[PDB]
RNA sequence: CGGCCCCCGGCGCGCGCCCGGGUCUUCCCGGAGUCGGGUUGCUUGGGAAUGCAGCCCAAAGCGGGUGGUAAACUCCAUCU
RNA sequence: CGCGACCUCAGAUCAGACGUGGCGACCCGCUGAAUUUAAGCAUAUUAGUCAGCGGAGGAAAAGAAACUAACCAGGAUUCCCUCAGUAACGGCGAGUGAACAGGGAAGAGCCCAGCGCCGAAUCCCCGCCCCGCGGGGCGCGGGACAUGUGGCGUACGGAAG
């Protein structure tokens, strides 16, 4: 059943497979169906934008992916706390809330606190009957457009430092090398043992 | 603070003051019928922390289940199979006995939706269970809009689909790496999702 | 001198010191509840795997009295939270006398 | 007995809580006065007995109670079994009365399983302060007399006469 | 494109309910024959048992679950 | 003994309601073989599928972490692309074989028991009339449930005074 040189093959068709198959003869029909549910939804509601709330800025989980920025889930309260808005007020204003999200940095915390007040800067509200509790005049002179698109404040913005040019100094060109890693790794798998060999000198008495 | 004392006293059922009336009403239930109507839940703390509210509408059956895993219903043990399939006597029936108790308690009453249930006794052969029920069409349950979630007709027969507290313990689902054996919906929905051939249109 | 491998790994970032979450506090003793479970070991009693366990703990062996709870309560680390509080109730039944 | 407990069901009877035909018309004379008179406090203390386990249990671990009238038969036997040891430990007295349906008619309900006292009227305090001594004589002075005790373990009258007949044939042999 | 008939969601009088916010002080704070362990059957890619079920043993509260090689000690991480 | 309060119970062509049955394309729970492949064949495979049995709906199931991670941390579920025919399993033979990352579709969150305060402030039925359609209500009086605990505030993101 095999012949002259070729791949060895395990094709997974020993199981019954012709009674579960899924031809996508409706994937054009499902694309222009779920465009009607974006046409006749984003006009049906409001001058509120399409594509949902403001999402915060979020840095990725894998070592592979920690260098990059992603539209996360919700500002996890603290960003509602340093910026100072009420949590059940926030999700009717148009601000997403994700309570099980934590903050264990101060660098990333203020990165959304300015973002939230920046959203609150570019927000205009409609008071019901124009007595205006804590909203200004005529509707920002007008609503200027009907709907906004693909995210409020461009949630990617994968910005990068310029770091233009420098003069190599004395300390920078002599030290920071490969041997600073082989001894760095040697204080990762020869550190706990050297805690134990100093216990040998405290029991030598 | 009363129910916290009822809870913690009941949660020590090998001391001598507990295992007297733990077993004097194992006998007192074994002389009644197989399924039965108790007029009031014989451990009141547990039934209401599962959702009992002592008013018009709810009804609390205790029923009996014989213990033990299932014997394979094949005549004279002749399973007629390959030698990994001669399992007549050592088979264990992957749905729990507490949910068999909720089934035939909900099977007898066609017009009673079931909330959930709990454990009230064991002999060596019998394993008793109260089962607390909810009448859908009573007007004290069709009002009270925190209970109108059960008069909705998608909650017909929450056992034979397996949607109670005890039944869904045996469905295998949950979150985590321990339960991604069933990662889509239910156990035989992931088997459709993995083991189908998802050829595209521009394949 | 940041370095991604070694002992001091990773990008140097400042750390927020903040009050811990309220689900993180689960099993604090909370005096109201200690009053319940101390009232209840004189209205209910002990079990017959620990009526025997103290009468091996007061006299003969404490390795084997651990190794008797080890067999009859699940793990080894559950049996070092039974043995050294079976002895404590036995202490306050002995040294309150 | 039925004799010492005669007073307790008659002392408590004048602390019966507010029934239907007087709850309907206490709201009214407070309303007919509210648009005319402006009275500050009609009921500064309600002389009343509390009902039910989940009220009487809390009112001992705040020591807000005077006396605990506790019943005999409950749907769940345990429901009650901690409440003697709880009131002895705090020090509020308790007495066990006959029938959980005899004290149920102190309150116009079927079965109420416990009633207790928080504030008796101080002009009839001495009726309380005469029999609360005999209550804590019978129970709270006798905790390690009542805690230790075991029940049952007595044979039937047909299976004890055949035991006691064997005592004749030994006390005949010693004659 | 009109005219003709019937039904949809959204004016305004008479209905009906109707004080939230920040700091400080004190107080409260949780689901048991369940969790887990021993064994047995099924099952999974889950491999020194991933899930499930039976039977036995049966918890604690700075406790418990998880951290993909059995285990003891030692921190920590996350979760309730 | 007679009367009464309850507790566990019966009886009815009592008043008023309810459930069974059919279809089964998709969905949910359970029980579930053999032909076939291994060039034989017992483990394995075919397969947790065919058949059998029970449950429903216009969708169902799932769901607001007893999670994934181990770094600059993500953040309910479901679905598609990738992860990947990879880790791993297997007479380590034949063969079966996930998930996290990452990009998209949609993106909605919440309730209670318990610990506590409010004099059960709760609900059903019955009769009258308010007054309105094809009826449902706040009023007015009478029987129940319920203190073995109804209703308000309350849910771990903290809450209460
Ligand atoms: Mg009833
Ligand atoms: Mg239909």
């Amino acid at each position: 059943a095999p012949s002259r040189n070729g791949m060895v093959l395990k094709p997974h068709f020993h199981k019954d497979w012709q009674r579960r198959v899924a031809t996508w003869f409706n994937q054009p029909a499902r694309k222009i169906r779920r465009r009607k549910a974006r046409q006749a939804k984003a006009r049906r509601i409001a001058p509120r934008p399409a594509s949902g709330p403001i999402r915060p800025i979020v840095r990725c989980p894998t070592v592979r992916y920690h260098t990059k920025v992603r539209a996360g889930r919700g500002f996890s309260l603290e960003e509602l706390r340093v910026a100072g808005i009420h949590k059940k007020v926030a999700r009717t204003i148009g601000i997403s809330v994700d309570p099980r999200r934590r903050n264990k940095s101060t660098e990333s915390l203020q990165a959304n606190v300015q973002r939230l007040k920046e959203y609150r800067s570019k927000l205009i509200l409609f008071p019901r009957k124009p007595s205006a509790p804590k909203k200004g005049d005529s509707s920002a002179e007008e609503l200027k457009l009907a709907t906004q698109l693909t995210g409020p404040v461009m949630p990617v913005r994968n910005v990068y430092k310029k770091e233009k040019a420098r003069v190599i100094t004395e300390e920078e060109k002599n030290f920071k090398a490969f041997a600073s890693l082989r001894m760095a790794r040697a204080n990762a798998r020869l550190f706990g043992i050297r805690a134990k060999r100093a216990k040998e000198a405290a029991e030598q008495d | 603070g009363a129910y916290k004392y009822i809870q913690e006293l009941w949660r020590k059922k090998q001391s001598d003051v507990m295992r007297f009336l733990l077993r004097v009403r194992c006998w007192q239930y074994r002389q009644l019928s197989a399924l039965h109507r108790a007029p009031r839940p014989t451990r009141p703390d547990k039934a209401r922390r599962l959702g009992y509210k002592a008013k018009q509408g709810y009804v609390i059956y205790r029923i009996r289940v014989r213990r033990g895993g299932r014997k394979r219903p094949v005549p004279k043990g002749a399973t007629y199979g390959k030698p990994v399939h001669h399992g007549v006597n050592q088979l264990k029936f992957a749905r729990s006995l507490q949910s068999v108790a909720e089934e035939r308690a909900g099977r007898h009453c066609g017009a009673l939706r079931v909330l959930n249930s709990y454990w009230v006794g064991e002999d060596s052969t019998y394993k008793f269970f109260e089962v607390i029920l909810i009448d859908p069409f009573h007007k004290a349950i069709r009002r009270n809009p925190d209970t109108q979630w059960i008069t909705k007709p998608v909650h017909k027969h929450r056992e034979m689909r397996g949607l109670t507290s005890a039944g869904r313990k045996s469905r295998g689902l949950g979150k985590g790496h321990k339960f991604h054996h069933t990662i889509g919906g239910s156990r035989r929905a992931a088997w459709r999702r993995r083991n189908t051939l998802q050829l595209h249109r521009y394949r | 001198y940041p370095m991604a491998v070694g002992l001091n790994k990773g990008h140097k970032v400042t750390k927020n010191v903040s009050k811990p979450r309220h689900s993180r506090r689960r099993g604090r003793l909370t005096k109201h509840t200690k009053f319940v479970r101390d009232m209840i070991r004189e209205v209910c009693g002990f079990a017959p795997y620990e009526r025997r366990a103290m009468e091996l703990l007061k006299v003969s062996k404490d390795k084997r009295a651990l190794k008797f709870i080890k067999k009859r309560v699940g793990t080894h680390i559950r049996a070092k939270r039974k043995r050294e509080e079976l002895s404590n109730v036995l202490a306050a039944m002995r040294k309150a006398a | 007995d039925r004799q010492t407990a005669t007073q307790l069901l008659k002392l408590a009877h004048k602390y019966r809580p507010e029934t239907k035909q007087e709850k309907k018309q206490r709201l009214l004379a407070r309303a007919e006065k509210k648009a005319a008179g402006k009275g500050d406090v009609p009921t500064k203390r309600p002389p009343v007995l509390r009902a039910g386990v989940n009220t009487v249990t809390t009112l001992v671990e705040n020591k807000k109670a005077q006396l605990v009238v506790i019943a005999h038969d409950v749907d769940p036997i345990e429901l009650v079994v901690f409440l003697p040891a709880l009131c002895r430990k705090m020090g509020v007295p308790y007495c066990i009365i006959k029938g959980k349906a005899r004290l149920g008619r102190l309150v116009h309900r079927k079965t109420c399983t416990t009633v207790a006292f928080t504030q008796v009227n101080s002009e009839d305090k001495g009726a309380l302060a005469k029999l609360v001594e005999a209550i804590r004589t019978n129970y709270n002075d006798r905790y390690d007399e009542i805690r230790r005790h075991w029940g049952g373990n007595v044979l039937g009258p047909k299976s004890v006469a055949r035991i006691a007949k064997l005592e004749k044939a030994k006390a005949k042999e010693l004659a």
